[PDB]
């Protein structure tokens, strides 16, 4: 609001602290959003590993685990969704993230293996190793269907996985538009700062959008004047928009929240 | 006769580069498939009001339709604009000149009295011009490329770039055309609003009206 | 710097942002377009013949890009003073247009051109406006007139009773006999010609010496300007953080070449949201590049003022390349979420204690800055015939912290 | 906050875009909450009697 | 001209009590949130198993 011009300020340094309280809000956001993130992935104290060779009784998880070729070591199914989705001027800034996309991999990585090798032991002390179908047995059984059903239907199961985790990789990658939200999500972030920079260009009833513009061809009596509803008007689109960004933090933390609790109840468990 | 102008008259508002943008401008255009006034003054020269800025078009590929006279009383107690061309230079007269009954000009001149200002400048060919004032500048714009989309016909989509702008600042409100001694259009022009798509190298490629169809 | 911004005598262990720094400009540059239309005000000056006071020469100038400073500074004129106008300021102003005065007068006449002022010539041959005049310039001229000039070539008008309203010329001769009774009661006679000659002679004195005189009057506001005075340009200057006047368009930032190509007729490009991104210079006419100057917030991570009195100050977001007593400090880390300065890297990666952001948080054995290592590593032994089943238990006790009030408070309105 | 005027329409355009983001965020909520109702309720594919 | 003055401070005024109102909804609806986890957490884990 003052663009290197020494009289904005000293007209300015008479509203108040209103910066202060800004920079703490935004400040308080950034943080809320650091620690969502972290307190959602980080949910184990090792990180395992995948046998290196896989025989779980006739399924076939290699679309799924990690891939070693890519140097990112990000599985099929990760490249499919990184690919689908697409999207500092003038006081603008845009901090990076703490946890880069490694870790993440990583993290999911070892949910994978644990919950593959281990089951819903892992998430209550120290991991423990179990053949898979003797996994599947506990798994029906815990619905109802008694074990006797799953050692007499092995094959059929497994084809029937297999064929349903071929056909939702087809569907990931023809149909389109299954990705809303995120989509919906990065537009409207952009969107809202894109509106931001430019209500700048607007006059709120002055000579000049520019503010030396006007210093350079009038004397201060209204000058004062003229900078006054400038710095008016800019700090009320300011603040607009600072009350918009905390109303959007407040929901998306919410979201966070419930895909927290999904996450550690069904993965971890059983529901 | 009437004729119907489907899509022509979209010119270069201003003189900001862009690229790859779609932008919306609020300002002085023809509308689109608007009528306008076709005449065939062959083997007939009626003055017509100037209503901010007109339109012209021409498809006969030689000299013959020359000069504009322009004023707000055809006589030499007002100064009158006065464009006509040489084949080699362009000369600009904004002097008081007296008025002509059959002015014949091709490759008239009656009194100069009070003189200010003078200018100098540098299948058929259409010749679309549009004449703009505001605020004391007299703004000329002009394209010179035919392209066939149809035959017989002014079809097809085509930009408009300033050539010249004359900072003369007088009030007209009467132009008349001039020939020689032995088919141009007219079109008046309204404050719409339009949107505009820019090409990568910053030409203007598609306008879409705004106040036309629902779709629009 | 923390200590002030915390208003506190204590700070604890972590990272606080203080203030922000800017890359500050260096010098100016202004450029205008190549070549300068000059006026033809040489043959006003210097032109041959003049004509008498009561008809003097009138002309009308416009158009036209003319330097008052060339003239100002000149010393081949007997006097130049102006009404209310700045010789200086002279280059600095627009107008409509100008009219230019021609004549020659006697030496001892000069004073007389002044507004509100009484004279023969003031107010019977030329008399000037109530208001301020262009200015008025007068030079010696005996070399050409009082010497090779013709002995009644120059006339003036000594009719009196006919004052003559501003900006007026009389060149109408007619005999002044009133041929009524105020002239000795006859018609006929009193019949005395309304002009007469100058009466001048090779170095004749001081006040009857030929005097050039050219009255310059400005029109100002009644029309787009068409006249101006020229403008001063310098060359450029490229890869450092500048502030620049392109032909009107001013702005602060850094000049690069441009691969881009424009139309023949505009001016400058932009983007989006009226930030400009290109402009072409008017000398060179060649497309340039306009980038926006490094700034960026700075930040202090402390291990807790208890602790120890050293911090590491890390700069977010800037290359480090021009960071300028921390100007070189200690070992410069340059990371992905700006540059570090004040703490050593370590090759080794352990728990993270205070954040700092791309994967890396900083903490205190010196200040050593990491990369955040995930936990431990261990591979689980699967095999289709191996089950692992627990032989002892232990029971924990746990802790979970939750609100679920806060003060219930309440603003009086119009008390406050 | 003009009725129908000119002169307080011509004042108003100059103050930048205000009025996009305020019908944009009405109409925003009035969207969620009819998927709100839709999602609530339509909890099954056939009709039973 | 006090009344010029007055409109002056009572404008600024106004904006600073309207902008800590704003602050005070936000923080109470995020702690009804956090109240209303409590009362689940401890209606299930207390008065019964898990
Ligand atoms: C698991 O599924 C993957 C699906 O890609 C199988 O990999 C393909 O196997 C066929 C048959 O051997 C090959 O023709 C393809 O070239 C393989 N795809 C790729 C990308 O290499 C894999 O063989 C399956 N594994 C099991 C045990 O069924
Ligand atoms: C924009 O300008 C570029 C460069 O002038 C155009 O690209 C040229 O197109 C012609 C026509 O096919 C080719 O012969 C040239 O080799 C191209 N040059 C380059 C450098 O690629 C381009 O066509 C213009 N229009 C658009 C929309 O880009
Ligand atoms: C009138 O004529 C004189 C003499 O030619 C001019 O003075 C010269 O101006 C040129 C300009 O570049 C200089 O290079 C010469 O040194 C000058 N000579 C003298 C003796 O002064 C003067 O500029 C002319 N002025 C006008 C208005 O025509
Ligand atoms: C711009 O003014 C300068 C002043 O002479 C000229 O520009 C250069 O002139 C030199 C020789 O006078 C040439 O060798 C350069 O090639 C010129 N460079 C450019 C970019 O023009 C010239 O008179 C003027 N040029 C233009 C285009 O107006
Ligand atoms: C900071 O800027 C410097 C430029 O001084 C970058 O240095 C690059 O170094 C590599 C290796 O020698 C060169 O191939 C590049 O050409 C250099 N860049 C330039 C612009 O010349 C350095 O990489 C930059 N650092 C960051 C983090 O951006
Ligand atoms: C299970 O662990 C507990 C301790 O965690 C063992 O109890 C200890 O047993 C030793 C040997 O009898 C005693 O000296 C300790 O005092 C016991 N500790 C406690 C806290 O009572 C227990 O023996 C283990 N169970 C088995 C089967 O070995
Ligand atoms: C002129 O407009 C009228 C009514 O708008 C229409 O009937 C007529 O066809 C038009 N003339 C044309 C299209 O030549
Ligand atoms: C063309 O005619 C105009 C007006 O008759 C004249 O001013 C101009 O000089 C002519 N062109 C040339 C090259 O003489
Ligand atoms: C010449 O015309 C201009 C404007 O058209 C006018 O101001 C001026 O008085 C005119 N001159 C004469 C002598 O009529
Ligand atoms: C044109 O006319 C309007 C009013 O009819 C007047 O205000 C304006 O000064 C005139 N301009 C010129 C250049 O005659
Ligand atoms: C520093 O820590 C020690 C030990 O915890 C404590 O006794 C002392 O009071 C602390 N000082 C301050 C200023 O906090
Ligand atoms: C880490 O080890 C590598 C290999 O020995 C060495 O090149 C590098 O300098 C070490 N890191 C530091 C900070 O010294």
């Amino acid at each position: 609001i003052c663009g290197d011009s020494t009289e904005c300020s000293n007209l300015l340094l008479q509203y108040g602290s209103f910066c202060t309280q800004l920079n703490r809000a935004l400040t308080g956001i950034a943080v809320e959003q650091d620690k969502n993130t972290q307190e959602v992935f980080a949910q184990v104290k090792q990180i395992y590993k995948t046998p290196p060779i896989k025989d779980f009784g006739g399924f076939n998880f290699s679309q799924i685990l990690p891939d070693p070729s890519k140097p990112s070591k990000r599985s099929f199914i990760e490249d499919l969704l990184f690919n689908k989705v697409t999207l500092k001027f003038n006081g603008l800034t845009v901090l990076p993230p703490l946890l880069t996309d490694e870790m993440i991999a990583q993290y999911t990585s070892a949910l994978l293996a644990g919950t593959i090798t281990s089951g819903w032991t892992f998430g209550a002390g120290a991991a423990l190793q179990i053949p898979f179908a003797m996994q599947m047995a506990y798994r029906f059984n815990g619905i109802g269907v008694t074990q006797n059903v799953l050692y007499e239907n092995q094959k059929l199961i497994a084809n029937q996985f297999n064929s349903a985790i071929g056909k939702i990789q087809d569907s990931l990658s023809s149909t389109a538009s299954a990705l809303g939200k995120l989509q919906d999500v990065v537009n409207q972030n952009a969107q809202a700062l894109n509106t931001l920079v430019k209500q700048l260009s607007s006059n709120f009833g002055a000579i000049s959008s520019v503010l030396n513009d006007i210093l350079s061809r009038l004397d201060p009596p209204e000058a004062e004047v003229q900078i006054d509803r400038l710095i008016t008007g800019r700090l009320q689109s300011l603040q607009t928009y600072v009350t918009q960004q905390l109303i959007r933090a407040a929901e998306i933390r919410a979201s966070a929240n419930l895909a927290a609790t999904k996450m550690s109840e069904c993965v971890l468990g059983q529901s | 006769a009437y004729t119907n102008s489907f899509t022509r008259g979209v010119y270069y508002p201003d003189k900001v580069f862009r690229s790859s943008v779609l932008h919306s401008t609020q300002d002085l255009f023809l509308p689109f498939f608007s009528n306008v006034t076709w005449f065939h003054a062959i083997h007939d020269n009626p003055v017509l009001p100037f209503n901010d800025g007109v339109y012209f078009a021409s498809t006969e590929k030689s000299n013959i339709i020359r000069g504009w006279i322009f004023g707000t009383t055809l006589d030499s107690k007002t100064q009158s604009l006065l464009i006509v061309n040489n084949a080699t230079n362009v000369v600009i007269k904004v002097c008081e000149f007296q008025f002509c009954n059959d002015p014949f000009l091709g490759v008239v001149y009656s009194s100069a009295n009070n003189c200010t200002f003078e200018y100098v400048s540098q299948f058929k060919n259409l010749r679309e011009f549009v004449f703009k004032n505001i605020d004391g500048y007299f703004k000329i714009y002009s394209k010179h490329t035919p392209i066939n989309l149809v035959r017989d016909l002014p079809q097809g989509f085509s930009a408009l770039e300033p050539l010249v702008d004359l900072p003369i600042g007088i009030n007209i409100t009467r132009f008349q055309t001039l020939l020689a001694l032995h088919a141009y259009y007219v079109g008046y022009l309204q404050p719409r609003t339009f949107l505009l798509k820019y090409n990568e190298n910053g030409t203007i490629t598609d306008a879409v009206d705004c106040a036309l169809d629902p779709l629009s | 710097e923390t200590k002030c911004t915390l208003k506190s005598f204590t700070v604890e262990k972590g990272i606080y942002q203080t203030s922000n720094f800017r890359v500050q400009p260096t010098e100016s540059i202004v450029r205008f377009p190549n070549i300068t239309n000059l006026c033809p005000f040489g043959e006003v000056f210097n032109a041959t013949r003049f004509a008498s006071v009561y008809a003097w020469n009138r002309k009308r100038i416009s158009n036209c890009v003319a330097d008052y400073s060339v003239l100002y500074n000149s010393a081949s004129f007997s006097t130049f003073k102006c009404y209310g106008v700045s010789p200086t300021k002279l280059n600095d102003l627009c107008f409509t247009n100008v009219y230019a005065d021609s004549f020659v007068i006697r030496g001892d006449e000069v004073r007389q051109i002044a507004p509100g002022q009484t004279g023969k010539i003031a107010d019977y041959n030329y008399k000037l406006p109530d208001d301020f005049t262009g200015c008025v310039i007068a030079w010696n001229s005996n070399n050409l007139d009082s010497k090779v000039g013709g002995n009644y070539n120059y006339l003036y008008r000594l009719f009196r009773k006919s004052n003559l309203k501003p900006f007026e010329r009389d060149i109408s001769t007619e005999i002044y006999q009133a041929g009524s009774t105020p002239c000795n009661g006859v018609e006929g006679f009193n019949c005395y010609f309304p002009l007469q000659s100058y009466g001048f002679q090779p170095t004749n004195g001081v006040g009857y010496q030929p005097y050039r005189v050219v009255v310059l009057s400005f029109e100002l506001l009644h029309a787009p300007a068409t006249v101006c005075g020229p403008k001063k340009s310098t060359n450029l200057v490229k890869n450092k953080c500048v502030n620049f006047n392109f032909n009107g368009l001013t702005g602060t930032g850094v000049l690069t070449e441009s691969n881009k190509k424009f139309l023949p007729f505009q001016q400058f490009g932009r983007d989006i949201a009226d930030t400009t991104d290109a402009v072409r210079d008017p000398q060179t006419l060649e497309i340039l590049d306009i980038t926006p100057c490094s700034f960026g917030g700075v930040s202090v991570i402390t291990p807790g003022t208890n602790t120890s009195n050293q911090v590491a100050v890390l700069y977010q977001g800037v290359n480090c390349t021009e960071v300028p007593v921390y100007s070189t400090g200690s070992n410069v880390f340059q990371t992905r979420a700006g540059c570090l300065i004040g703490a050593e890297h370590v090759n080794n990666s352990y728990e993270c204690d205070i954040p700092i952001g791309a994967g890396i948080c900083a903490s205190y054995q010196s200040i050593i800055a990491y990369t955040m290592s995930l936990g431990a590593e261990n591979s689980v032994a699967y095999s289709n015939n191996s089950i692992a089943i627990p032989t002892n238990f232990t029971i924990s006790v746990t802790t979970e912290i939750l609100p679920v009030s806060m003060t219930k408070t309440s603003v009086d309105c119009t008390m406050y």
